RNA sequence: UGCGAAAGCAGUUGAAGACAAGUGGCUUGUCGUUCGUUAAAAUGGCCUCGUCAAACGGUGGAGAGAGUCGCUAGGUGAUCGUCAGAUCUGCCUAGUCUCUAUACAGCGUGUUUAAUUGACAUGGGUUGAUGCGUA
């Protein structure tokens, strides 16, 4: 369920701005920022910080200090604002806020009286929930939505300060309980594997899922339904899985954990404070065909044998489709115990390996249909041929003739032995048409071009044909030419292949007259014998004899 | 009428295609006719477009398309093909305009992206006249 | 309506997975049990049974049946009269069959009917019986030839037998055997006259005291029904054409009604003043079944009163002791005179000892009003199952379907076969493909037309349009293996995706701007090799389209509608080589996919991408069916699941013409076969409603479901004022 | 029983180039007369009101022409140099004259020997003369002195208001159709200067350019204007002050437009567009202004109109030429006491509680072909597919219902010599075609199946068994190089 | 008949019994007969319920037709003539040029995306085909 994975304050800007993301710092004075340059003053600094963000105006700035309130800076201009002091305790979250949209006096304490973004505007004092370890701001109408480590859920309304919903969510000590893409949801995390998404609007669990291996600093991205996660000791910022119009590529949020991870975009370098390097560049997730991609958090594979449907009274199966037989006995056990009695001192013999695997499936040594097999099972044995051990004639004859053989086909030229060569031609059901145009263009002068041009037309796209057969010189191009007008109807649309495939212009004349003149006579013969199969009362006075 | 009369077939007035329409994805070489043809296809002239093609000789019309500006080629091929097929007897004679933008032009329309999707209506003509050759080959036999 | 499964009452007279010999040969209107007291019917069934039945509100929960003692006879109808009942019983030399008359009495035992044996007939060929009932007329076979012999049953007032050499005519023994084999006869109510009607299409009205004969020449096919009105003056006649001719016979004049969407295979005047005619009509464009519409109509303005109908399907096979009709000529939607026995013997044989009993046919439910479509040949029937009566039929091609009764000649053409129709998923379009065929013995007698319709209907009209159709999509003589209708966000739900034997797809779209359903997207790969082992299907995203052609499940992406591919090659897996040519490639949601071919019945997941589970299927659907057929067995959900389904044709103690169904389910990938069940008849099309149940359809047409002071005077007066 | 389904014309696979509904709509304006003048026709315009007359202005005469007769009602003959423009009010009551000596003259209507004022003008020649079209007392001349001009017509003496700014030949003016404030006016330096009113007027307060000098400006919407000059002509947005399309379908400038709304049409709105060469096209303002339909003419197209939106009768498209001649191509469109004893056969159910109705509609009269089909005459049908007067696709399609149908067999049993050249000469002019020549091809196929000793005794059908021979031996040198074409293209993709 | 792809690829077509005709047999042919095999014709054709006229809306068209001996490309003939070439202002075809009620075709206008109105007593009687010529 993971996304293309690589790369081992306003909240919408990017690049081309001065510092748009003024934020504190750990182990240092309070806060800084950086360019790809803005004025770093102070919203009256020296206090407990763990965040900083801004009104969303970048000369409005703040410090968000410990201390119950906090003021405006002058990063621009040099003219300052008024403040007022609500609390005194621990302000060091602060977010100002819009053009009245989601503010109130949350400081720490549960004391979330509501308010504007103003310096003197008040409103209801809603402090009514209990003692928060997660209070997040989100926009379903905006929303101050609190889970609380008394353990509970409540959702609280910044909009008339009205309280939407409240439960009981039993949320223990969390890693990253971060509001969803959407905002429907929180996505909150437990600690080593596992990342569950509740319902933030009825404050109940919707989906608990557990996730791939450890990830530590994990918050959902601008996607659907999508969340980045950097590793703890690790610079891998993966991505995962579980906006939609035209969706974010970098500069989607700034939370991390890493080696001092500020301000993550896709080429994520320039940094606000640290100077770092870059990573991946891709966009947000995407609909379905990104997942073929990252198909992570399910690694738990076995050995997957054809079962059977279950025998409740079988005997009554009233008139079996087969020829005599009714149900293969199934020997999963014999055929692993096949490797141990293959992987013999049968270096050069075939008495105990093609005995072994032809006793082991006890077929007709060419055919398929008496399976039970494995792609795993028929590659380790094949492995084990192509280790120690082409001499053996069974084995390496009724094991072309299986579907799965995957891949390890590529040496078929460079064994040369006449019948099992032309049954690897006829039958093996995967080939590379790299080898198979090799093998063409290789030319023995033969039937066996017949029977490679079949395959060749009879399994690939004629683009992708084309596309691949460019890969060529001329003087193959010309002797197949020659060949062709020398000493049938694939080995003619295989010729209309090579004509579309050479190009345009790069050419020579004598043989295209000579191709003209032999292409001139054969349309003529194929038209009279297209001809030869579509080709396939009295007078006034007579005189006659009668008998006598 | 009737509850238990069947509904008869009738077409009306749907539109019968077929499956071939892929509408949707100092001198010194001779007196040519070319400026007539390029403003007969800037705009949408049947006029003087006629009056172009019908000279027939054919170093005429091979210099006329060598001097034709290549981004226009597929339009002098597009109406081309739509007189052809309307009209069944220019097929011989307009054809011999239709092999010659191919042959000089065969870099242009090599380098278009979408070529059937550009000149769909010469590969419907061209199909619905070559798909029958089997049978008039019976036929004559 | 008298559901007989409903209760045990009757279903214990037949609920067998193997007998359904025991049928229904008689109902009568009034109380044989008790006279002169009628709103309940008596039904004599062809093994002895009698039942009584109120079919006047709520059906008695403990009939009135007796068992009448009978032999080894198999009961051939039962006859009234004023106050009196006979039976008529058929026996065991040339398989002719042999008739016995008994009369019934039942009074002193209520549990018995006694019965009075009045005569026999050794050798029956035909039989006819009288309007009223008072009369019947049957054939010999006593010898050079058969023999027709008359004979009144409630009385004996008349009975006479004559050999039928004197009723043919003298240009009848030097000519065809059409002109002297009889198929249908009937008798008037006084037995003055008698109507034989040949196979070579004339009917002759013998009059029975003095054996001179009246030729009546109409029908150019074969006579196939006959009857008397009451008076006797009006012959009605049905044939193989669809035209109900009625003689006039004072000044031999006919009245026709041409047009019957079916055969006449019996006709009769029905009411006391003979207002309604009763038809059946046979319906012949399906050789695979044969599928009977009852049609009664009124015969003041010949409009069809009440026209009755099963569900229509056409099955890929012929199914169990199915004979087309008799005919002049030995066709594809008949036989001839010869060949009938032969015809059955052949059938049997084929049942018996052959590989691809695969009779399997497509249903189709629309998604808006889930009314289920059966495309008969060159129509459809719209047919609604929680009423199980047909909405309407409709003829979806242009051929000679209803514009004429073929014959004998005419019946070697077939109008063009519906093989694939479906609906767009909001249920706005339907897709249709269908074969036009052309006549034989011409130079274009072996080159099809495949021709793809596309049809809408607002959803209050009945009959749907065709806003446009394309005669050979992907090319000329190539087949549509494949359509696929496409999900709700590529076009919002107005699109389709074809496949052919070449494994090309073509994507078509209705957009509206030009007003028509035209080509949007075409990959065509040109290979020398053909297989229609071909099937679709789409992401519900509408984002990756997996393509199982034969041996082989590649994934093409949508947005340039070729192989899928990323350049990062994250095991990007496109292809998927099976050991055999997949017929299924059914995704149930957007992670997983089940595979089924002729072997195995894989399953691949593609957020863990590779093979999670795998089952047989080779020990039960072997070489049985023809391949591109279990997707049509086998379906799905859109949550809770996926249907598997299998057949077993039963044994004796060789196979025999009987059959059971074992359908499964599984929920989740393949995981729990939470469903095991087994029906007591073969089972041929499986789909899922649009609503969590799935319907199949039984052999014999049975839809079936899985799903998960003032009293007193306010009485008489009520009886007194009705 | 059903009732008998017709018999289906076979249509094929639709061609390129079919007929759209647009232009068999405006190809319906036909018989086309042609009136020589004095000199070129500069401008022509419309009656609004009943809308049914229309204005020409040659050199030095104004004439009314009639929309029903087409032939000049009234006529305007004293000016003194070259009248330019001529246009009538919003009410249809009088009209305006602008002349070449800068003398605004303007009539009433349908009376040319009452001038009702004559506004003297700037002393160059004034190019164009028109009312305001929602106010009906103010009239805007621009002249060629580069500086446009209001005039309440009851104070003719000084401009009520005195639009200047441009640098050359202002030659058009229009108006914005809702706000009444807004003067949009255009020159041949490019820049469609657009004025408010209220404010000074020696200021745009915005300017559109259009890089050549343009010949004309009309509006659409309340919204949208387009400007024609040079080989193009543009559209802009008016509330955004920005251009978004172009259309340079023409060779030479496009010298006039005009615009049509709500009129009966298949096309909703309609601008047609005139431009030097001959051509006049009209382009649909729906679908991305696309030209539909076009005409051309005998010269270069010097302006152009056509009857207003309301026309109600005779419907006409007029375009006067540089030639200095006038084309209009139109559109058209017993006993008191037997009554008393045959009264009620009106009625129709009114007041009448139940009404039935099972009278069935008449459908269309059957051909003779259909009709012998019906009725089995199936030699008959291919004689009546054969006569000289019957359409080739419904000669086809009775040869292929009788293909489909029966058997061409029964259809050709009983013939000879004289009743077989009419099939076989059809089939010489059948053959050439794609649609017909399979049927063709079996129709020959079986009637030399089954005729070939009559193609021993009768030589009159020998020599019609030869020409049909080099018919096919043309045609499949067609179908052989067509398929050369298609591999040469093959080649190329 | 089987496997197939729509091409094709393998397989054919026995026996018994009864009856009919012809000359108890023999020959031939049938079978509302059985077992085994995967295995053209009896002069005999499709109902009434209302037609006609004029529009209108979509859908196709090879356009339905008429000219200009006007251009481009051809195919070819009568007589004479050594040919050269003459007269027939030689003929025919295709394209172009010009014009028309898009003349042509089809479906629909009962509700449909769209688009219809009007005439007529929808009878009975007598001639009407031997009364007719413009050929």
């Amino acid at each position: 369920d993971y996304v293309q994975v690589a790369d081992g304050l306003m909240v919408n800007k990017g690049n081309y701005t001065l510092n748009v993301i003024t934020k504190a710092l750990e182990d240092t004075t309070d806060t800084s920022n950086d360019h790809l340059d803005n004025k770093a003053y102070t919203g009256s600094d020296e206090f407990l910080s763990q965040y900083k963000i801004k009104a969303k105006a970048k000369v409005m700035s703040i410090k968000i200090d410990t201390k119950n309130s906090l003021v405006i800076a002058i990063l621009q201009n040099g003219l300052i604002e008024i403040f007022d002091f609500k609390l005194t305790l621990l302000h060091s979250f602060d977010i100002s806020y819009d053009n009245l949209k989601y503010a109130k006096w949350f400081t720490e304490n549960g004391t979330e009286y509501v308010f504007v973004l103003c310096p003197l505007q008040d409103d209801k004092v809603c402090y009514k929930l209990l003692e928060l370890t997660d209070c997040g701001s989100g926009e379903s109408s905006p929303i101050k939505e609190l889970s609380s480590t008394i353990i509970e859920g409540f959702s609280f309304e910044n909009s008339k300060l009205c309280y939407q919903f409240g439960k009981l969510y039993k949320l223990n000590q969390g890693k990253i309980y971060i509001y969803s893409l959407p905002h429907c949801q929180l996505q909150q995390v437990i600690e080593f594997p596992m990342v569950d998404k509740l319902s933030p609007g009825d404050d109940l669990i919707s989906f608990q899922p557990v996730s791939v291996n450890r990830v530590l600093l994990t918050v959902n991205n601008v996607i659907y339904l999508l969340d980045l996660l950097h590793c703890s000791t690790l610079s891998q910022r993966e991505l995962t899985h579980v906006v939609i119009n035209s969706e974010k590529s970098h500069n989607s949020k700034t939370i991390a954990i890493g080696i001092s991870t500020k301000n993550g975009p896709n080429p994520t370098s320039s940094l606000e404070i640290i100077n770092i390097d870059v990573g991946t560049n891709t966009l947000k997730d995407s609909l379905g065909k990104s997942f073929q991609v990252g198909n992570n958090d399910s690694s738990v594979i076995l050995k997957p044998l054809f079962d059977d449907k279950d025998i409740n009274d079988k005997r009554v199966k009233c008139n079996d489709v087969s020829g005599d037989s009714s149900v293969p006995v199934l020997h999963c056990n014999e055929v692993i115990e096949k490797l141990s009695a293959l992987q013999d001192n049968d270096i050069t013999s075939f008495d105990d390996i093609f005995f072994k695997e032809l006793k082991i499936k006890e077929e007709h040594y060419t055919e398929k249909d008496r399976y039970i097999s494995d792609p795993g099972f028929l590659n380790k044995v094949l492995d084990l041929i192509f280790g120690k051990f082409p001499k053996t004639l069974t084995f390496l004859l009724t094991h072309p003739l299986f579907p799965l053989s995957r891949t390890r086909n590529l040496l078929s030229l460079l064994r040369d032995q006449p019948r099992l060569f032309k049954q690897a031609i006829v039958t093996c059901p995967n080939l590379p048409l790299n080898e198979l145009l090799e093998e063409l263009f290789s030319i023995r002068n033969r039937e066996l071009l017949l029977d490679i041009s079949f395959r060749i037309l009879q399994d690939f796209t004629r683009d992708s044909i084309k596309q691949e057969m460019k890969k060529l010189s001329k003087l193959d191009v010309q002797n197949f030419i020659e060949f062709i007008t020398s000493g049938s109807t694939q080995l003619f649309q295989l010729l209309s292949l090579v004509l579309d495939s050479i190009g345009l212009f790069s050419l020579e004349g004598a043989l295209l007259e000579n191709l003209t003149l032999y292409i001139d006579k054969q349309v003529e013969i194929a038209e009279r014998n297209t001809e030869l199969w579509n080709l396939i009362a009295l007078p006034t006075y007579t005189m006659e004899y009668l008998d006598i | 009428k009737d509850l238990a009369s069947a509904t008869n077939y009738v077409e009306g007035n749907a539109r019968v295609t077929s499956g071939d329409n892929f509408k949707h994805v100092t001198a010194t070489t001779t007196g040519t006719v070319t400026v007539i043809l390029s403003q007969a296809l800037q705009s949408n002239d049947h006029s003087l477009l006629e009056t172009v093609l019908n000279n027939r000789d054919e170093r005429v019309i091979r210099d006329t398309i060598f001097r034709l500006k290549p981004a226009l080629a597929v339009i002098l091929l597009e109406r081309l093909a739509e007189r052809i097929a309307r009209q069944t007897h220019r097929q011989g004679p307009l054809n011999v305009w239709v092999k010659w933008c191919l042959i000089i032009h065969g870099g242009y329309l090599v380098s278009i992206p979408n070529l059937m999707s550009t000149l769909s209506s010469l590969h419907s003509t061209l199909k619905r006249r070559s798909d029958l050759l089997p049978r008039l080959l019976a036929l004559d036999a | 309506t008298l559901k007989f499964a409903n209760n045990s009452l009757l279903s214990g007279i037949f609920l067998q997975e193997e007998e359904n010999n025991e049928s229904i040969v008689k109902i009568l209107l009034g109380d044989i049990t008790v006279p002169q007291q009628a709103h309940l019917i008596t039904v004599f069934t062809n093994n002895g049974h009698v039942i009584v039945l109120n079919y006047k509100g709520k059906l008695v929960e403990s009939p009135k049946h007796f068992k009448i003692s009978l032999a080894d006879e198999k009961l051939a109808n039962v006859f009234h009269s004023e106050g009196n009942y006979r039976i008529l019983t058929t026996f065991k030399h040339n398989s002719l069959q042999s008739y016995r008359l008994y009369a019934l009495t039942f009074d002193d035992a209520k549990k018995q009917f006694e019965v009075a044996h009045q005569a026999e007939w050794h050798n029956v060929i035909l039989s006819n019986i009288s309007s009223n009932g008072k009369l019947l007329a049957h054939m010999c076979k006593d010898v050079e030839h058969k023999s027709i012999s008359v004979v009144s049953l409630f009385d004996d007032s008349v009975n006479l037998s004559f050999p039928l050499g004197s009723i043919l005519s003298s240009q009848t023994q030097s000519l065809s055997y059409n002109t002297r084999y009889v198929s249908s006869m009937a008798i008037d109510n006084m037995g003055q006259q008698l109507a034989v009607g040949f196979a070579s299409g004339v009917i002759s009205i013998v009059s029975l005291a003095d054996l001179q004969i009246r030729l009546l020449k109409w029908h150019i096919d074969s006579v196939l029904s006959l009857s008397f009105s009451h008076d006797g003056s009006y012959l009605l006649s049905g044939g193989w054409e669809k035209v109900m001719s009625l003689w006039q016979l004072e000044t031999n004049s006919q009245q026709f009604l041409p047009r019957l969407n079916g055969i006449i295979i019996d006709c009769q005047v029905l009411g006391p003043q003979g207002n309604y005619y009763s038809l059946i009509l046979q319906m012949t464009e399906n050789n695979s079944n044969s599928d009977y519409q009852f049609l009664l109509l009124n015969a003041s303005d010949l409009t069809s009163k009440l026209s009755i109908n099963g569900p229509l399907p056409v099955f890929n096979s012929t199914i169990k002791h199915i004979q087309q009709p008799i005919s002049a000529m030995n066709t594809k939607n008949s036989n001839s005179i010869t060949s009938l026995n032969h015809s059955k013997k052949k059938q049997s044989r084929k049942l018996i000892k052959s590989r691809r009993q695969d009779f399997t046919t497509n249903v189709e439910i629309n998604p808006i009003n889930k009314n289920l479509y059966f495309p008969h040949i060159s129509a459809v029937q719209i047919f609604d199952f929680y009423k199980n009566e047909q909405v309407n039929y409709q003829y979806l091609t242009s051929g000679v379907n209803n514009s004429m009764g073929k014959v004998r000649f005419e019946l070697n053409l077939q109008d063009p076969i519906i093989t694939d129709l479906k609906f767009t998923k909001d249920g706005q379009w339907m897709i249709t493909y269908e074969i036009e065929y052309p006549p034989n013995d011409l130079l274009s007698s072996k080159d099809l037309t495949h021709i793809l319709k596309f049809w809408t209907k607002n959803d209050n009209e009945t009959n749907w349009n065709l806003k446009t159709k394309v005669i050979n999509p992907h090319g000329i003589s190539v087949p549509i293996t494949k359509i696929l209708p496409s999900p709700r966000s590529v076009n919002n739900s107005q699109g389709c995706l074809t496949a052919d034997n070449n494994g090309g797809l073509k994507f078509w779209s209705f957009d509206s701007h030009e007003s028509n359903w035209c080509l949007k997207k075409i990959s065509l790969p040109n290979f020398n090799h053909f297989s229609n082992s071909v099937s679709l299907a789409w992401s519900q995203d509408g984002s990756l389209i997996f393509h199982g052609f034969d041996d082989k499940l590649q994934i093409l992406d949508f947005d340039t509608f070729k192989k899928f591919e990323s350049l990062e090659n994250t095991k990007t897996v496109s292809e998927f080589t099976l050991d055999s040519e997949i017929q299924t490639v059914k995704l149930i949601n957007d992670t997983n996919l089940i595979v089924a071919t002729r072997t195995t019945l894989n399953a691949i997941n593609l957020l863990r991408g590779q093979v999670i589970n795998s089952f047989d299927l080779y020990p039960f659907v072997n070489g049985v069916y023809k391949n591109g057929h279990m997707d049509r067995l086998i379906t799905c959900d859109e949550r809770t699941g996926n249907i598997a389904l299998v057949i077993n044709q039963q044994l004796t103690d060789v196979p025999t013409i009987n059959y059971k169904s074992r359908i499964i389910i599984f929920d989740s990938d393949l995981s729990t076969k939470l469903g095991n069940f087994t029906h007591h008849e073969y089972i041929s099309w499986i789909g899922w409603n649009y609503d969590t149940d799935f319907i199949f359809l039984d052999i014999e047409s049975t839809l079936g479901v899985v799903g998960t002071n003032s009293d007193i005077f306010a009485e008489q007066l009520h009886k007194l004022s009705s | 029983s059903t009732a008998r389904p017709r018999i289906i014309t076979s249509k094929a696979p639709l061609l390129p180039q079919q007929t759209t509904p647009e232009q068999r709509y405006w190809r319906q304006y036909t018989s086309a007369q042609l009136v020589k003048e004095h000199n070129s026709v500069t401008h022509i315009s419309f009656n609004p009101q009943h809308p049914h007359d229309f204005a020409v202005t040659s050199s030095t005469r104004v004439q009314i022409f009639s929309s029903r007769t087409r032939q000049v009602i009234k006529t305007f003959s004293r000016f003194k140099d070259v009248v330019y423009s001529a246009s009538f009010r919003s009410d249809g009551k009088l009209l305006c004259a602008g002349d070449a000596t800068g003398l605004v003259s303007v009539y009433d209507s349908y009376n040319p020997r009452t001038i009702l004022l004559s506004i003297n003008a700037s002393t160059h020649p004034t190019h164009v003369t028109k009312f305001h079209t929602q106010d009906n007392k103010i009239l805007a001349t621009a002249s060629d002195d580069r500086v446009t001009r209001l005039w309440d017509i009851s104070n003719a003496y000084e401009p009520q208001l005195e639009l200047t700014g441009a640098t050359d030949y202002v030659r058009t003016l229009s108006f914005i159709p809702a706000a009444p404030h807004l003067v949009a006016t255009g020159s041949y330096d490019g820049l469609i200067r657009l004025y408010d009113t209220r404010s000074s007027g020696s200021t745009p307060i915005y300017s559109l350019n259009h890089d050549q000098p343009v010949e004309n400006v009309i509006a659409v919407s309340p919204t949208q204007i387009v400007s024609c000059g040079g080989n193009n002509f543009k559209v802009w947005d008016l509330t955004s002050n920005k251009k978004l399309y172009e259309r340079g379908n023409f060779n030479k400038a496009v010298t006039c437009l005009d615009y049509v709304e709500n009129f009966d049409s298949p096309m909703q709105s309609a601008l047609i567009a005139s431009s030097l060469d001959g051509h006049v096209k009209v382009f649909d303002p729906l679908d991305n202004f696309q030209v539909k339909f076009g005409w051309k003419f005998s010269g270069p197209v010097l302006s152009c109109a056509v009857s207003p939106s309301t026309a109600q009768g005779n419907r006409h498209l007029v375009a006067g030429l540089s030639s200095g001649l006038l084309a209009i191509r139109t559109k058209k469109k017993k006993s008191n006491n037997f009554q008393r004893m045959m009264r009620g056969s009106e009625y129709q159910g009114d007041q009448e509680h139940i009404i039935h109705n099972d009278k069935v509609r008449s459908q269309r009269r059957m051909r003779a072909f259909e009709r012998n089909i019906n009725q089995f005459k199936w030699s008959e049908a291919l004689d009546n597919a054969f006569v000289p007067g019957m359409a080739k696709e419904l000669t086809l399609t009775v040869l292929q219902e009788l293909r489909k149908r029966g058997k061409v067999r029964v259809a050709l049993y009983g013939r000879d010599e004289s009743t077989l050249e009419p099939l076989l000469n059809w089939c010489l002019k059948g053959i050439e075609d794609v649609r017909s020549a399979s049927i063709v091809a079996d129709w020959v196929a079986v009637v030399l199946e089954l005729y070939g000793n009559t193609l021993e005794s009768s030589p009159v059908l020998q020599e019609l068994m030869i020409d049909l021979k080099t018919k096919v031996r043309h045609e499949i040198h067609k179908s052989k190089e067509a398929q050369r074409i298609e591999g040469m293209l093959q080649l190329l993709t």
